[PDB]
């Protein structure tokens, strides 16, 4: 009754969705091949049979990762036709996957997306995934949220995003489609919930043990945020919260709507076994400044609106003792507009733990979505490496020789700037 | 007669865990199947319930929600085929000024229902209402169905369980909701404040047993209609003795804590009633009425005695304006009598207004910087403008200063 | 007694279901025995059926229809050998006129097997018919049958269960069958609508369910006269008592909805009779008539009671210029009694004109720009003229401003 | 007792008979040699044994295609005198096939048909198969069409043409003979269910994944329309549907009878078992404007009349709904004078997957007959093309020079013309 669509797109949300879905048979008892040996209706369907077939688009603009899908373990699990993939990639240019590659392929993808919400009943929104700092990542995704807010121009739109790393980068013109794709998608989007690459490296160092991570672990750990997001849909639980309290208790104006992701029982097996991990632990770990999967420091700004989801053994007692005390703290500082900054869910279904994976089994975990000021320095840093490279006008020519302008270019980076502004402003106490 | 009338997750719960304990109390089976040991009962049903051709009974009671997850699950339950598919309503696809739109959207099938069940009873006396004020959900649609049925209904009682957010714990948008909600609380409620805060406090020294105890005090308050007797033979007897107020229950102890069979006469129960640490919400404020229900065997010879002792103890104070009251009821003849003798406690004290100047701070500590106002200016309600607001706070600071 | 004649697939499937739930009431058995548990039974099977010497009973039906599908397949069905095949008809071999041209040319055997029928009974009452005025066959050959029957029985009665074309669904040539079936329907027809639109409506909230529901309709409608009682023993009693008619049936309910055994007063049945959810069929219009058939056990304490709140609760409006009936029966001793007590309603309302502004706004909207008269010209009747279309539209719009 | 009798005129005719009785032997048990190891009258004759012979003639100019009957699996099947065959074909010439070899050869089928129609109790009407490019599926077609309205003056004659594509096409004179067929059956027709090869090609690559498809597939959906526009005749069904029926709910004027012809459930296996094939998405299915079988978009022109033929586990009050959901959409929108513009039909027998074919087994299906005004620009374009060739008056001397007269060139294009205003006429709005 509750379905939900979830969008991947481009190398990064192809990965992560491959990582979620695997999440979802996990939970759900569903094998690979979509038989199992409702809950499992907001992200899969029936058909006749036990086949389940997800939910989902997995839309890039580059045959490779799609085709890994379509030859991995899940080659039956996805209809064939909801993988869709072009022939050439954006090549990192936003351009090329906003209007030049993207627009031979976003028909295709809304119609695809149109026969999913037909097969639905009642449409709680859209989840996508994709990264910051990509062509196809970047250009499609704002292209195909834009058609969507033509199209669904009520449904919620949550997306999430892989935020550009402070210091580590696998591209050079990263700031470009950030801020290209952060004025468009800041025009038709509702909450996008953020995520580093840098910071899940440093997570997994400090509290999993691993020296060596790949893209794997990270996928792994993104893809449990997601199930802790989606767990209310999918689960029973002592208070739910679907899409649309995400969207009204973490976003205080139409712009400021960036939350940050954290995940706090991210341990290894014999810490775990050393360890009495309980609802003020996991609390106090959420709030740490080290756990956040955003490298932003806290401290340095203000909270907003937190957003705690608790799952497993939990109970309301012990989470409001726990909030309590987290507001007793002075290291944690509210904006004095928001005298209630807590949203709270809790679930019943305990976290599932992946075969091959690095987190250990846990009776409770909590994911805490966290709207802050702290992003505003991640972004005076984005539109700074920005400003470097637009004075210098580098790599300019590519992005206006595929049907871009430099006005564009002058116009997002003045979007971005009100937008600090707007961090700003919401920053500073009432008088 | 009652209706009672559960919105939002919370309310919903709050109506599955009460019937489970009407259910448990009067002997009626999970399937609406009554017990052969409950065939000659004394016990009065049609307050609750109302039975079937089938031999069933039905409750007197309708599921609203703006979503379908927590019905479904209940319907899971193996209380589920009790309660009448018919009125169970789902809207087929947490603000209050959305919450209030769809009840305008919504309001032919709804009073349908509400008709429907209304016309099924001879003396129907007022109505009951479970639901939280802080969630998109209860406040809004409780809004909307508070004043269509105070318009609709000019002559029945309207009761409420309305649980306040948390405070010590940090609804982003509670302020708001809750604001709205109190004005139409004032503006159309008839007559039970609750907190999640002083309960789960009380609680520890999962929302299924904080219910549990919730469900426990409409039970215990509703006990002497549910079983007459001599005196108290009504709601209306219930109001007019009172009239917001605030709750208490001695015998709130686990299935596990038992083992202290402790002699409890109904003095000590009577003065337990009376400390701040029971009363389960969280100037010399002062109280101005107090209701004791007594379950158990109980001597009226006691009871004077505890009075006058009270009395000359001056544990309590009074207005200085205006000149109590100790009612007795039977337990049901099922449910294990572990106490000798119990008490639960309804008052109206001044301190209350506390509430409210927390909130309106809350609230004032918004509107100074508009605060997520995007959401509700998209709503036709707060469209134009927001006198709403304005109009429903200065409401609250004339029941302060009332107080 | 009585005759019925049923035409194209609808009539066809109507009357095998009919006969269906009919022989289910009585106990007859598929093939025309009786059942052992049903030899002593009281109740009167002439009016419906007429046994054989062979001790089977045959039911007063005749098959008509201009394709032999639906009948073959009929009498593959369990139930084939029950009916007469001497009765049955099919033509050795969609549009209104050519059904009425094939009605001139086959009025002999028709006519024949109507006479045969009719003679075998001592006190025939009248005629029923079951047909859809959308399709070619049922349409012509109903208007045909109507006109030579009220041309040779003037002094029988001709009952009719016309379905009537759905219409938010977008027959393409149907406004003009629907036209003149409305013509010949008030010119000659003595005395149910029904539509596709509603009746699916109420089923969701395949043809055989459809069907059924309307076979119970019909039964419901004829169980008194299956049924001597004391009052209401003759079909013209109930034509005298209300007289265009709609119907509804409150237990219109699965066999997987029996979980919910609501206690079913007659109050809340006959209140649930008149709500227009319940009519099957989709200026301040009100009633002319209201007749409920109660059946199972019923207290005419009970009976006055409902009708006097009803009166008082003003849930009925009336007419201005001139000043309802409550029936009672018994069920069959045989199926099941499902339901405490039941209740079926026939009620005559002006609101049903709507349905004819409807299908004049369609046909209308049509012959502005001559819309597939091609096939009509072909047949004798359009050959020259389509006086008979502008005959009929004129006497569906006096009908129109009569209501 | 409702026998009709099918033709099959020209290659492509035969070869879509060849599919039909293919289809028409498995739906009904009959095996390949007329033998079963009623339901089998309308379209098969008993004689004394199990042998049941095909209700049909096999007639073309050209040996090839009937000798390949002749010696085919079905060698046994059809009564040998009913392949009638000539010695040289119309070699793409409506003149050759209705004036110089079709004359040889019309008197032996109105012979063979007047059998067939002797050895019927009631003949509800004729099936003519034909192609409208080709030599003797033009002007055979005609000729013989205008002779059974000579002799049977009064049963239905529907026709199943292959309309030229508008951008492929295997001839070169094609136009010619198009229009010139247009107008001689035009004088003599009932309702026209039209095909193009193009459509179904983007159909087969679209839906049942086949990038290689011959005239094979294209002649078995054929099959499949022709199956379901006839079960109600062979089948028992909630709703029946005779020819009669056709006629009347699909033309509103005696000249605007051309029809298009759809199929929802053109579907793979694998997609098929992902799918939940229902009747409101077999029925969108056949409202999509990629899914018609003749390449016209149904956006450009207004609906006058549908007929929904349903077949297989179908609920009437699945399809009212699904219907009342088509009215309300605003994409498609029907001309003001039909305010009822559906004639529904449903069957209880589901289609007959044929072994070897690419569609999947299905549980319901719905062929749909659309008249519309977007067959008024494929006219446009036709007599275009005729304009064009007529001007420079190429292969004209062909023509002429085989018992015809330019002046019916002239007469053929004038009608052509009326026709088009006609469509225009029809087409607007009533003031």
């Amino acid at each position: 009754m509750r379905e939900c669509i979830s969008i991947h797109v481009g190398q990064a949300g192809v990965q992560i969705g491959n990582a979620c879905w695997e999440l979802y048979c996990l939970e759900h008892g569903i094998q690979p091949d979509g038989q199992m040996p409702d809950s499992f209706n907001t992200f899969f369907s029936e058909t006749g049979a036990g086949k389940h077939v997800p939910r989902a688009v997995f839309v890039d603009l580059e045959p490779t990762v799609i085709d890994e899908v379509r030859t991995g373990t899940y080659r039956q699990l996805f209809h064939p036709e909801q993988l869709i993939t072009g022939k050439e990639d954006a090549a990192n240019n936003y351009a090329r996957g906003h209007y030049t590659i993207g627009k031979e392929i976003i028909d295709l993808v809304l119609d695809r997306i149109r026969k999913l919400a037909d097969q639905c009943t009642g449409l709680q929104g859209f989840l996508v995934f994709h990264s910051f700092g990509g062509g196809t990542g970047s250009g499609f995704t704002s292209l195909l949220m834009e058609r969507l807010s033509v199209d669904y121009g009520k449904k919620s739109k949550l997306e999430f995003s892989i935020y550009p790393a402070p210091q580590v980068s696998t591209a050079v013109v990263e700031p470009y489609n950030s801020i290209l794709t952060t004025h468009t998608t800041l025009e038709h989007s509702d909450c996008a919930f953020m995520v580093d690459n840098e910071a899940i490296y440093d997570i997994c160092r400090r509290n999993l043990d691993i020296e060596r991570p790949t893209y794997t672990n990270l996928n792994r750990l993104i893809s449990q945020i997601v199930s802790s997001i989606t767990a209310s849909l999918r689960f029973d639980g002592a208070l739910n919260v679907d899409l649309t309290d995400f969207q009204t208790n973490l976003v205080p104006y139409p712009r400021i709507h960036f939350p940050l992701a954290t995940y706090a029982p991210v341990i290894s097996a014999e810490k775990a076994y050393h360890e009495q991990l309980s609802v003020a632990e996991i609390t106090n770990a959420c709030f740490e400044p080290a756990n956040q999967m955003v490298k932003c420091d806290p401290r340095h700004g203000k909270y907003m609106a937190c957003c705690l989801l608790y799952r497993g053994d939990v109970v309301p007692k012990d989470v409001n003792a726990a909030i309590a005390t987290i507001k007793t703290k002075r290291s944690i500082q509210f904006v004095d507009w928001c005298p209630t900054g807590f949203k709270v869910g809790i679930n019943y279904q305990p976290p599932t733990v992946v075969p091959g994976g690095d987190l250990a089994k846990v009776q409770r975990a909590v994911c805490m979505l966290s709207n802050t000021t702290a992003i505003a320095e991640a972004w005076a840093r984005l539109d700074h490496k920005f400003d470097l490279m637009y004075a210098k006008r580098a790599f300019v020519h590519w992005y206006v020789g595929e049907g871009m302008e430099e006005g564009e270019f002058s116009e997002a980076r003045e979007d971005m700037a009100a937008l600090e502004k707007d961090y700003e402003e919401v920053g500073v106490d009432s008088v | 007669e009652i209706i009672t009338l559960q919105l939002g997750q919370c309310g919903n719960q709050i109506g599955f865990e009460f019937w489970k304990q009407l259910c448990a109390e009067h002997g009626i089976s999970p399937e609406g199947i009554v017990e052969e040991f409950a065939t000659e009962g004394t016990d009065r049903k049609d307050v609750f319930f109302y039975q079937a051709d089938d031999e069933h009974y039905i409750p007197r009671a309708v599921l609203l929600d703006l979503e379908p997850r927590v019905i479904h699950s209940i319907l899971n339950s193996p209380y589920a085929k009790l309660y009448n598919p018919e009125n169970i309503y789902l809207s087929e696809h947490n603000n209050w000024a959305s919450g209030f739109s769809q009840g305008e959207k919504i309001h032919e099938d709804i009073f349908d229902i509400i008709d429907r069940e209304a016309d099924g009873s001879d003396s129907l006396e007022g109505f009951v209402l479970c639901h939280s004020i802080a969630g998109g959900t209860g406040s809004g649609l409780g809004s909307y169905l508070l004043e269509r049925l105070n318009d609709r209904y000019p002559k029945k009682l309207v009761q409420t369980y309305s649980v306040f957010p948390n405070q010590d714990e940090m609804v982003v948008v509670q302020p708001y909701n809750s604001l709205l909600t109190l004005k139409r609380l004032t503006q159309n409620a008839d007559c039970v404040v609750l907190d999640n805060t002083a309960l789960n406090r009380i609680a520890t020294d999962s929302f299924s047993q904080i219910n549990q105890l919730v469900s426990t005090i409409m039970s215990a308050s509703t006990t002497t209609l549910r079983y007459p007797g001599y005196m108290n033979n009504d709601l209306i007897g219930l109001i007019a003795s009172l009239i917001f107020l605030m709750t208490g229950y001695t015998p709130l102890t686990t299935d596990q804590s038992v083992a202290s069979v402790r002699k409890t006469t109904v003095l000590d129960v009577m003065r337990r009633l009376l400390q701040p640490k029971n009363v389960m919400v969280s100037t010399n404020h002062c109280y101005i009425a107090i209701l004791n229900i007594i379950q158990g065997e109980v001597d009226p010879t006691q009871v004077h005695k505890s009075l006058q002792r009270i009395r000359e103890r001056k544990l309590a104070n009074f207005i200085p304006w205006g000149p109590i009251q100790v009612a007795l009821s039977r337990k049901s003849p099922y449910l294990p009598s572990a106490h000798r003798v119990s008490g639960l406690m309804m008052a109206n004290h001044t301190s209350i207004s506390s509430l409210f100047e927390r909130t309106c701070r809350q609230y004032d500590k918004l509107r100074k910087r508009e605060a997520f106002l995007e959401q509700f200016r998209k709503e036709d309600m707060f469209k134009d403008n927001f006198d709403e607001m304005d109009t429903s706070r200065e409401i609250v600071q004339q029941l302060i200063d009332e107080y």
